[PDB]
């Protein structure tokens, strides 16, 4: 019950060189590009001529200084200048002088997920 | 290119004013990428997400829709002429991106017409917005009646195709506001006002003769409308001007203006960037639609 080549994944690849045919019970492993986060089983196995479901590579986020300025917020730790955030990594923002966390805002601490970072808003005080 | 402006995609947050501040960059980003058809390189997958941030902003804004159909930062705050007009401006451009309830859009238009227009055509603000940085070159303006009247007029006209049938009074209100701008256009001093009122008149086909001549001669090096002060204001003013030029189909005057906007290498976002961001990408998107 041999299987064909392992499926491709965005922003990731298998750790071994791909072959056109794999024997039953064979397995290969994926890893994602730098700063991308693996979701699901990193290993896949050939069972009954079919590969098990491959994983995803979740996107990192980029902290936009443009969005921060527009939202009247700033980074709490500015010497530790993080540009990227891994999925699952969080950041702490502070209001800029003259503003306060707004009513309908996300918490000042926020976690990147698959490229999506929710910036908090601070309103005029 | 789309990469220089990926930061324009953002989650909308805050009250009646800040929510529109957030909704702004995402709406104009999708609008401009649709037009220049760049989702291919940028990432087709990224679009549907942006679309639901837009739907989200819209839905969140409805929380600040007052029974009058007008808007303010808070439901307990007196409605703002400018903010309501701006919501119309933004929603009008987004009707082909998401599902906008016409009763919402046309309700706001009607309220502007029935409550906030003066007998001589002027539109009046009775409750200024808190975040003055979101109104662009309108902020500190001598020629405020003209500037605000033009701003509202532009919103009404961009809401016209959608709301004309449900709002009999729209063309009448438009005409009357047009009368005021025309009667006072020649005495304008600031290039900002000349550009925004210019666009408002152009949409009407009433920017001509001496008015048209003033509009064109007001520019510097025939490639920008500028006033001493915040540079973002000039980007905004020149975007309004470009849109006027496109409305005049004066495609001979366009190239240097478009070039200057590009040479500005402005990519939106930042403090007090709302008007500049919306206008520059509305203007450049319109250029691509029309050219040549």
């Amino acid at each position: 019950g041999k299987c064909g080549p392992p499926p491709p994944i965005d922003n990731g690849d298998i750790t071994s060189f791909p072959l056109s045919v794999y024997a039953p019970a064979s397995s290969v492993e994926y890893q994602c590009q730098n700063l991308y986060q693996l979701e699901g089983n990193k290993r896949i196995t050939c069972r009954n001529g079919q590969w098990s479901e491959p994983p995803k590579c979740l996107h990192p986020c980029v902290i936009s200084r443009e969005i921060m300025e527009n939202y009247n917020i700033a980074l709490r730790w500015t010497a530790k200048q993080k540009l990227y955030l891994r999925t699952g990594e969080s950041v702490e923002f502070v209001c800029k002088r003259g503003y306060r966390l707004s009513s309908r805002s996300h918490t000042l601490r926020t976690t990147c997920w698959d490229g999506k970072l929710e910036y908090p808003t601070c309103a005029k005080r | 290119d789309a990469e220089r402006l990926k930061h324009l995609i953002v989650t909308p947050s805050g009250a009646g004013e800040q929510n529109m501040i957030g909704m702004t960059p995402t709406v104009i980003a999708v609008h401009y990428l649709d037009e220049t058809e760049q989702w291919e390189k940028f990432g087709l997958e990224k679009r549907q997400g942006a679309l639901e941030l837009i739907k989200k902003g819209y839905t969140q804004q409805l929380a600040f829709r007052q029974p009058s159909s007008a808007f303010a930062a808070f439901v307990k705050r007196a409605p703002s002429t400018w903010l309501t007009a701006y919501v119309v401006k933004v929603f009008s451009l987004a009707v082909n991106l998401i599902a906008i309830d016409s009763q919402v859009l046309c309700g706001a238009v009607k309220w502007l017409i029935l409550e906030k227009q003066k007998p001589d055509g002027v539109f009046q603000e009775d409750a200024p917005v808190i975040h003055q940085e979101m109104i662009g070159g309108l902020r500190n303006n001598n020629e405020k009646d003209m500037a605000l009247t033009a701003f509202v007029l532009i919103s009404l006209q961009e809401a016209k195709d959608i709301c004309e049938e449900q709002v009999n009074s729209l063309p009448g209100s438009i005409t009357k506001a047009g009368d005021f701008l025309e009667a006072n256009y020649m005495n304008l001093q600031r290039s900002y006002t000349v550009a925004i009122a210019g666009y408002a008149l152009a949409q009407m086909g009433r920017l001509k003769g001496p008015l048209l001549n003033k509009f064109l001669t007001t520019a510097k090096d025939k490639n920008r409308w500028e006033d001493p002060g915040k540079q973002l204001y000039n980007v905004e003013a020149t975007s309004y001007a470009l849109l006027a030029l496109l409305q005049l189909k004066d495609f001979d005057f366009v190239p240097p203006v478009v070039r200057w906007l590009n040479e500005q290498r402005y990519y939106g976002g930042g403090y007090g960037s709302t008007q500049a961001t919306f206008m520059v990408f509305q203007a450049l998107a319109q250029y691509q639609k029309d050219a040549p």
